[PDB]
């Protein structure tokens, strides 16, 4: 499905796509991020609530 | 996919703040009050 759906089609996409999207990072142009920020947590609750 | 299918003390909390060593023993103050609690 990823072969006949996703590699087929979206490789169009970048076909027709290509000469209007420009995405570049700020680690291509810099290499001043930091690290890889996104992190995640957990909390609990409260009985009552 | 595996995330598909704790932190109540200082340190796991320290953790995320810190991102460093130093900033580690500088919330060992707040551990008087808030942990340990008189």
């Amino acid at each position: 499905l990823s072969e006949e759906e996703t590699l087929l089609v979206i490789r169009r996409l970048h076909k027709v796509l290509r000469p209007f999207l420009l995405r570049r990072l700020k680690k291509d142009v810099e290499k001043e991020l930091p690290d890889k920020v996104e992190k995640v947590v957990k909390c609990k609750m409260s009985a009552l609530q | 996919r595996k995330k598909r299918e704790e932190e109540l003390k200082d340190s796991e909390i320290n953790e995320i703040l810190a991102r460093n060593d130093e900033e580690m023993a500088v919330l060992t103050r707040m551990d008087e009050d808030r942990s340990k609690k008189e």
